[PDB]
């Protein structure tokens, strides 16, 4: 391998794709995770018919396309449309030959072993990549950070995962998963936007709620005195522009919706909020490493851009963990870009070139070489 | 009483005017 | 291959607080630099504030004349150093002489010392540390000039510096002393 030829990132999150060159302070191309094909057909009379869109292509033309998430809760369902978006990702986001630089794609916590060795075939085999590797999203986001020791809540579109660490050993016994991300945020900010009065029935609808939960949402400290404080004032209250013009006005809901992070019960699932899933991995883990996992807490996901989000798990933990336990939340204010971070900055370190799996590893050992070079 | 010319080192100098 | 992972991830946080380490060393050197400059700017005003107010009561002429305990004579530029040596003296301050070699600093200093005992009455304890390749040179050269001193020369075995020493903190014991 020449020197010279910089190593590809790819980050899928259940939402998104991030997909940049190692060595770069920031991921090149970041793009929804989606496929779209056309509804009916000659509906693109003139404009060029395609038998699927990806990415932005197909979030503009949603209005006629019928659209597709490959990834669910971190896990991927639809491999065509999988191979699509790589291919999409490839050619038209970095604009490069995936057989001509090395592939660094980032996995769930837990993810299958047929999983796993799928995507290996599917980067041996259909883009012939000269060498791949899969790590860990929870520890990419670790390494991003800069430590080696701490536990990782990263919370994404789909999913969140608490996953403890311990000199890069993501111990499996200790990990939890939880199916509540931006996805059951978002639809829980539409019911209880219907609920205030504005209905939301549509999937381009489903994005300006979106939009307003990115925007103007944020983590209270205090769940009640918020609640009493918007009961008793409007200063909690912002006004929204909808793309035709109306302004609405967004109340508790702001904090109302981040909230079910913490209290799962407002959506109706019999789940530990993300602070008691991190404080329970704790104390799965050692004790003797207990101290260190407190200590070097991070946050990683998209979803965790709340504002106060934070502070309300620095409150959070350090009322639930023993009072001998320093406690300290660390949230990079790029870290819904730490896992891509992360990944880049372990295929430009030198020492990480004979963690590569090559082409002839492949053909000689074959998709299961993933399952002893991947760890 | 020196013979020779201070100007060897800032540090000698210095040395010498904090003992004078 | 976790802790292959972890050993290079050690390894670029090390480089980057060597990253960090030169910002602080940057920072340092420029509060070093800054604190260099800054005291030089002291130490050099109030050492010259301190001549000129020393060279303000000067006559310039020479004021001070040969004393009466050289039983030779001076010459100029060794008497003006004289009347120099006499001035730092009574303004209480300390000096340099950096006369080149030759040119009889030992003289001055000897009739510097000869100043001091004859018209302002110190005749000290007046410690001299010289090289031992030089203390017969400066005792000769006492006992040439001013022949009034009590000259001590402290050299010999442990045994006779102890027998030198035994008594020597009386007054008057010896007015000046040669060492090494």
């Amino acid at each position: 391998m020449d020197d010279d030829i910089a190593a590809l990132v790819v980050d899928n999150g259940s939402g998104m794709c991030k997909a940049g060159f190692a060595g770069d302070d920031a991921p090149r191309a970041v793009f929804p995770s989606i496929v779209g094909r056309p509804r009916h057909q000659g509906v693109m009379v003139g404009m060029g018919q395609k038998d699927s869109y990806v990415g932005d292509e197909a979030q503009s033309k949603r209005g006629i396309l019928t659209l597709k998430y490959p990834i669910e809760h971190g896990i991927v369902t639809n491999w065509d449309d999988m191979e699509k978006i790589w291919h999409h990702t490839f050619y038209n986001e970095l604009r490069v030959a995936p057989e001509e630089h090395p592939v660094l794609l980032t996995e769930a916590p837990l993810n299958p072993k047929a999983n796993r060795e799928k995507m290996t075939q599917i980067m041996f085999e259909t883009f012939n990549t000269p060498a791949m590797y899969v790590a860990i999203q929870a520890v990419l986001s670790l390494y991003a950070s800069g430590r080696t020791t701490g536990i990782v809540m990263d919370s994404g579109d789909g999913v969140t995962h608490t996953v403890p660490i311990y000199e890069g050993y993501a111990l499996p016994h200790a990990i939890l998963r939880l199916d509540l991300a931006g996805r059951d945020l978002t639809d829980y900010l539409m019911k209880i936007l219907t609920e205030r009065g504005y209905s939301f029935t549509t999937t381009a609808e489903r994005e300006i709620v979106r939009d307003i939960k990115e925007k103007l949402c944020y983590v209270a400290l205090d769940f009640e005195q918020e609640m009493a404080t918007a009961a008793s004032s409007s200063s909690l209250e912002k006004s929204y522009e909808l793309p035709d013009g109306q302004v609405i006005t967004i109340g508790n809901e702001r904090f109302r919706c981040p909230e079910a992070l913490f209290q799962p019960s407002f959506l109706g699932m019999e789940s530990c909020g993300i602070h008691e899933t991190t404080f329970n991995s704790i104390m799965k883990c050692d004790v003797d490493i207990r101290k260190d996992l407190y200590a070097n807490t991070v946050l990683s996901g998209g979803t965790t851009m709340y504002p106060g989000i934070a502070d309300r798990m620095q409150k959070e933990i350090t009322a639930l963990a023993p009072s001998t336990m320093k406690i300290k939340i660390i949230a990079p204010p790029e870290r819904k870009y730490s896992v891509w971070i992360g990944g880049s900055i372990l295929a430009s370190l030198s020492t990480f070139q004979q963690m590569w799996i090559s082409k002839q590893e492949y053909d000689e050992s074959g998709p299961s070489i993933v399952h002893r070079k991947c760890f | 009483l020196t013979g020779t010319p201070l100007q060897n080192s800032l540090m000698e100098l210095w040395s010498l005017m904090h003992f004078l | 291959i976790a802790s292959t992972m972890a050993k290079d991830v050690r390894q670029f946080w090390s480089n980057v607080e060597k990253v960090v380490q030169f910002k602080q060393q940057s920072r340092l050197e420029e509060k070093r630099k800054k604190a260099l400059d800054l005291h030089l700017d002291f130490i050099v005003g109030q050492t010259e504030k301190y001549s000129d107010l020393l060279s303000q009561s000067l006559n310039t002429q020479v004021k001070t004349p040969i004393p009466l305990l050289l039983r030779g004579q001076l010459r100029e530029y060794q008497h003006i150093g004289l009347d120099w040596l006499v001035t730092m003296y009574e303004k209480k301050l300390n000096g340099i002489l950096a006369d080149e070699m030759g040119l009889g600093k030992t003289i001055q200093t000897i009739s510097l010392l000869a100043h001091l005992a004859c018209e302002k009455g110190n005749w000290g304890p007046h410690l001299i540390i010289v090289p031992t390749s030089v203390m017969l040179n400066w005792e000769m050269e006492l006992k040439r000039w001013c022949p009034s001193f009590k000259i001590l020369t402290y050299y010999g075995a442990q045994k006779e510096r102890k027998l030198k020493r035994q008594g020597w903190t009386k007054p008057n014991a010896f007015h000046v002393c040669i060492t090494s």
